[PDB]
């Protein structure tokens, strides 16, 4: 069981740095006299971490449930020891499995499973009046689980539970992690004399034991104890005490770092290689005394930022207007085909408009249609009534889904209709319009017929005249101004889509962004997808070339379709990182050297230079660096550069 | 990510003229269909009108045929809507609906929108 | 004259899959696109299914659609039916230059 706390003033959390902490052994191997380098999640050194306080003097009780990333740092200078273990989990509502570390006076357990954890997990602490020391009673940090497949008890480790008011005389690390489902602990007990602002000392945390647990922790919740003596009332609502107590949270992400061993396989310094210039020189030289000298440590390289695409003037557009604004429109039994092909397909104005009926497309999305780019392109057209729409489609049967019209069941085109009834028929009706209403057998899709031959039924043949069990297949419709919807005439157009092994010649419409021009960005101008600069060239182009080359036969020159215009290809930049060192027992600062990267600042012909004070006077040089200038350490006293004497 | 704001409502009047406006931003207004829905209070969805991307053709429901007229221009990225000669079932909220390629694919864009009551 | 017919109160129902059924009477749904609007109680509406074959991005594989030409009916179908799911559905098809839509369905008890 647990109850609910009462809201009362509070602290808000405040952000303190880090000093050469959470290093730990990244490894169960020994290692004597070897600088290793090994790619671990650790805690970057002089990085900001999350510090909480736990002091009542006033009432400071801020325990939240902080998220679970990538490896995480808990350190705490626990004087009195006021602090009791850490809880773990997702959702922390009985769902999934979840961890409880309660170090307790009696002995250390670890049970994982799916408890009923309150809003503030917590243990009270008592003060007997009979009996001068203090207890623990008030067990509220869950109400039940139901099952779990892991527990275990550590040794007995003997707890002080009197809290004080004094200085802080211990300090306690811990550093939990996750990786491939093996939860880690590393721990280290090093008594200080101190109460804020951590010392800058070194002490590798030993690992302390490798529980296996395969589940998925995402936030964790910190326990904390409080006292009931005589001058609180007893009741966890408004008046309580707890001591004075501290503790910090940090988090882990993974990081180079270059470890140093003793001859007794002891971790003794530590040094970055993505934090300082001087770091990032002594870990990749493998040593911890650099000399004086040029290095090299890693490469600079400028990534592009936009992406401009410029197509040539689209004016190529398909048959789309006099196939759709004809005049005349054939008979369903000798429906019209018409191939389009080798044009710029323009199907905007295909569904912008709404005076159609129909716009199902089988096979194939409409919404998608300007990107797909087909070989061939045919488009039908006949009329058919109102009532005979739906037999178009694949599927259905009917007179003229199976005797004058069959579409495909793999049909991946699309079926246009609208209503035409004031064109298509006159005062008196139209009767020029045929249509089949028997025929031998079915009728194969993508099959038109002809013949107008006497379709017998019976097995008598009537000798070719016309009589009784043989009549004309062939017959007209009859057609009325005033008549129902439904027996209204309606224009179907059909559009069917192939792919063959042809180039496609038929294709969507080409956007074009705006072109902005010297700056490193990357354009697809038809041929080649290149990142650079596109700078004014003063070298004209015969009027029939689009691309451009170079001796060393290279793409660098692009004409602009739209504007007629020609620009030149650059790479944006690339280099290195040169380093100038004073050396060992002389300086601790470096400078950054460029070998052809245009930009404390000084542009020397040999690259750029910064971090150097550029003097006019000569001296002679010990550090070259190209193009008759040298660096030196000369007077404070900073490094300077400047041309060599002979 | 597409931002309507509609603000044309919070007043009563019988039988007089309205004018509600839907403001958009983060695409192209001169390239896709527009429309207008509403929906009375408590009550199912419902239709009201639909313009095309260039304002040639505006049509609407039959129940307000004769009255009602839609416009809009792509200068500004706004629409125009006025109304004439309420009634009392005009109480309802109205959002300015958003088209993809015509009216086949859907409306798929639904305002905030703006309640409005006639009393 | 085209309306469509369907439901007021259905899928009251735990963790199953149950479907929802549009149809018309005036004509044929399958010869254009039925479209299936889902609105927040007290917000803004929004759409689960389009194209009758297309949901759009962001949208959860569990909503699924189908179509049904002998019956004349559309039929909706959600599988998760998670505790995301208190709105009313509506059906929306096309006839010619108009709009009509559903009357709708009310699914609060999940
Ligand atoms: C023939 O096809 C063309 C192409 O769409 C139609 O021309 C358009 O007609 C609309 C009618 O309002 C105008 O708004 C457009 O400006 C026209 N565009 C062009 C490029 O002319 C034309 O209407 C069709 N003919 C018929 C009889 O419908
Ligand atoms: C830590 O963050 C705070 C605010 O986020 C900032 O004021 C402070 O300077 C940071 N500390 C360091 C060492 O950068
Ligand atoms: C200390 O706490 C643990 C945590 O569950 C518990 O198992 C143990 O019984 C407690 N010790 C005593 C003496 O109650
Ligand atoms: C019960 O334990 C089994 C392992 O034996 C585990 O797979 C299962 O998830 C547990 N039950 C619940 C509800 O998590
Ligand atoms: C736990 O969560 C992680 C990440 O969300 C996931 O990869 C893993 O499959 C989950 N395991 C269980 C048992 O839910
Ligand atoms: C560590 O090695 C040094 C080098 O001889 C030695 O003086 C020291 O006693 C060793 N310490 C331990 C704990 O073995
Ligand atoms: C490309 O077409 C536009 C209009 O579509 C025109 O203004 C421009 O001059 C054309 N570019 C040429 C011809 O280079
Ligand atoms: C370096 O760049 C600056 C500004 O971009 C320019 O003024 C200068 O001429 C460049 N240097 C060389 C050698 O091109
Ligand atoms: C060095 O002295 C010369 C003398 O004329 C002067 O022109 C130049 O600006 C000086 N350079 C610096 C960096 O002071």
């Amino acid at each position: 069981q647990c109850v609910n706390l009462t809201t009362r003033t509070q602290l808000p959390p405040a952000y303190t740095n880090s000093f050469t902490r959470g290093v730990y052994y990244p490894d169960k191997v020994f290692r004597s006299s070897v600088l290793h380098s090994t790619q671990d999640l650790f805690l970057p050194f002089f990085s900001n971490v999350t510090w909480f306080h736990a002091i009542h003097v006033t009432k400071r009780f801020d325990n939240p449930v902080l998220p679970f990333n990538d490896g995480v740092y808990f350190a705490s200078t626990e004087k009195s020891n006021i602090i009791r273990g850490w809880i773990f989990g997702t959702t922390l509502d009985s769902k999934t499995q979840s961890l409880l570390i309660v170090n307790n006076a009696t002995n250390v357990v670890i049970k994982v499973c799916e408890f009923q954890f309150c809003n503030d997990p917590f243990l009270g602490v008592y003060y007997h009046k009979n009996n001068k020391s203090w207890m623990e009673s008030e067990f509220r940090v869950y109400s039940s689980a139901n099952n779990c497949t892991f527990e275990y008890v550590s040794q007995p480790f003997l707890m002080d539970l009197e809290g004080k008011q004094g200085n802080f005389k211990n300090l306690r690390e811990f550093v939990f992690k996750n990786i491939d489902g093996y939860f880690k602990i590393y721990s280290k007990h090093t008594p200080i004399n101190l109460v804020r602002d951590l010392p800058q000392g070194f002490s590798a945390l030993e690992p302390l034991v490798d529980l296996p647990i395969g589940i998925n922790i995402t936030r964790f919740q910190t326990l904390l104890a409080l006292h009931r003596s005589y001058l609180t009332p007893g009741d966890s609502s408004s008046g309580w005490t707890a001591g004075a107590a501290a503790y910090y949270v940090g988090y882990l992400q993974p990081r180079t770092f270059l470890l140093k061993y003793n001859e007794n396989g002891t971790i003794t310094d530590a040094v970055d290689c993505a934090l300082d210039p001087l770091s990032e020189t002594k870990c990749t030289l493998k040593s911890f005394t650099v000399e004086k000298g040029i290095y090299q440590t890693s490469n600079f390289r400028v990534q592009p930022t936009e992406s401009i695409v410029r197509f040539p003037n689209i004016t190529n557009l398909c048959p789309f207007g006099e196939v759709f604004n004809a005049t005349r429109f054939a008979s369903v039994y000798a429906w019209n085909r018409k191939r389009i092909s080798n044009c710029v397909a323009d199907y905007s104005v295909l569904y912008n408009s709404a005076s159609f009926s129909t716009f199902k497309c089988y096979g194939v999305s409409p919404t998608k249609l300007n990107d797909l780019c087909f070989t061939n392109v045919y488009a039908d057209s006949f009329v058919i009534r109102g009532d005979e729409v739906r037999q178009i489609a694949p599927g259905q049967t009917g007179k003229i889904a199976d005797y004058n019209y069959k579409l495909p069941d793999d049909f991946t085109g699309c079926v246009i209709a609208w209503n035409s009834n004031n064109l298509d028929s006159k005062v008196g009706g139209n009767y020029n319009y045929l249509y089949r209403l028997f025929r031998k057998s079915n009728l194969k899709p993508f099959e038109r017929d002809i013949s107008t031959e006497i379709y017998q039924a019976g097995s008598t043949p009537c000798n070719g005249v016309e009589g009784f069990n043989c009549y004309f297949p062939l017959q007209s419709y009859g057609f009325q101004p005033t008549n129902g919807v439904g027996y209204q005439p309606y224009r179907v157009v059909v559009l069917s889509f192939e792919l063959l092994h042809a180039p496609a010649t038929v294709c969507g419409p080409k956007k074009s962004t705006n072109l902005v021009k010297n700056k490193c960005v990357n354009f697809n101008f038809n041929g080649l997808t290149g990142t650079g600069v596109l700078t004014e060239s003063n070298k004209k182009f015969l009027p029939f070339q689009q691309f451009g080359r170079d001796i060393a036969d290279t793409t660098d020159a692009v004409r602009d379709p739209q504007t007629l215009e020609i620009l030149d290809i650059t790479p944006c930049s690339f280099g290195g990182v040169s380093v100038i060192t004073p050396g060992t027992n002389t300086s601790n600062q470096v400078a950054v050297l460029y070998q052809d990267v245009n930009c404390n600042v000084f542009q020397t012909r040999a690259g750029c230079l910064i971090g150097a004070e550029h003097v006019n006077n000569s001296y002679e040089c010990d550090i070259p660096i190209g193009a008759g200038i040298c660096a030196s350490y000369q007077t404070s006293q900073s490094i300077i550069a400047y041309t060599m004497s002979l | 990510e597409v931002q309507l704001v509609e603000s044309g409502g919070g007043l009563v009047q019988p039988g007089g003229s309205l004018r509600l406006s839907c403001a958009a931003s983060g695409f192209t207004f001169s390239s896709y269909w527009m429309s207008w829905v509403r929906q009375a209070p408590g009550k199912g969805l419902e239709w009201v009108a639909n313009i095309k991307q260039d304002g040639s053709e505006k049509y609407y429901v039959d129940s307000v045929k004769g009255r009602f007229t839609i416009s809009r221009d792509n200068a500004k990225n706004s629409l125009y809507l006025q109304m004439n000669s309420l009634r009392a079932e005009d109480t309802a909220v109205y959002y300015c609906a958003r088209g993809q390629l015509g009216p086949w694919v859907g409306v798929d864009y639904w305002g905030q929108g703006t309640l409005v009551t006639v009393s | 004259n085209f309306m469509l017919t369907q439901p007021h109160s259905v899928s009251e129902s735990p963790g199953k899959t149950v479907t929802i059924s549009c149809t018309g009477s005036s004509g044929s749904i399958a010869s254009n696109y039925v479209q299936w609007y889902q609105q927040r109680p007290g917000s803004a509406p929004t759409t689960v299914i389009y194209e009758d074959n297309q949901r759009p991005s962001g949208v959860p594989d569990r909503f699924s659609g189908s179509i049904d030409s002998s019956s004349n009916s559309a039929s909706l179908t959600i599988s998760g039916l998670k505790t995301e799911d208190e709105a009313d559905y509506y059906c929306q098809s096309y006839d010619s230059s108009n709009w009509v839509f559903g009357g709708g369905t009310q699914l609060t008890v999940l």
